[PDB]
């Protein structure tokens, strides 16, 4: 019924190989909406990021009618998220 | 219970009382006694067991100045969840 897109928050930055960045997450704010799934891991107000851990900040999930219509309730939700202290995937 | 009522007739002023600050405090005696005679120190973490696999960790983040009613604003973090408490300045 419709379509559904997955992608997964982590703290790689694109910008280096996509080496998993360490540090404390002083603030987190994610998205929330109608057929959006938000399954949290590493993200979170307030503890740090151990490196031994394959990087999840938050799975993100999207679901409409039609794929242009669950792609653009993907891109709101990505722009809506908000993780500073640590670098991410989200750009 | 049987347990309350001579408690009760043993001594009535301070069961009283001690019922009082349960329904206020809940159960005491799981506090550590450095936490039951002194509270807290910001940024300390302290884990109460309340039964075996179930246990509180709270953190006391800060304490704010007493506002314009003399009331402090305590932040926590309760089992990883923001919490406010606001306590009066006596």
């Amino acid at each position: 019924l419709g379509y559904a897109i997955q992608c997964r928050i982590t703290t790689e930055d694109p910008l280096n190989d996509f080496m998993p960045d360490t540090g404390t997450i002083i603030a987190y704010r994610s998205s929330g909406g109608f057929g959006v799934r938000l399954d949290a891991g590493d993200g979170f107000q307030g503890a740090e990021i151990s490196p031994y851990y394959d990087s999840l900040l938050v799975k993100l999930s999207t679901h409409a009618i039609s794929f242009k219509q669950a792609e653009e309730k993907m891109v709101r939700s990505l722009r809506e998220m908000r993780i500073r202290g640590v670098k991410t995937n989200i750009p | 219970t049987e347990q309350d009522i001579i408690s009760y007739v043993l001594y009535p002023k301070v069961y009283e009382q001690y019922i009082q600050t349960r329904n206020q405090y809940g159960n005491l005696s799981l506090l550590d006694t450095p936490t039951f005679f002194f509270g807290m120190r910001n940024g300390e973490t302290v884990e109460i067991e309340i039964d075996k696999g179930k246990r509180l960790i709270i953190k006391l983040e800060t304490i704010s100045e007493p506002d314009e009613n003399g009331n402090r604003t305590i932040y926590y973090a309760m089992n990883g969840q923001a919490r406010r408490i606001y306590i009066k300045d006596e």
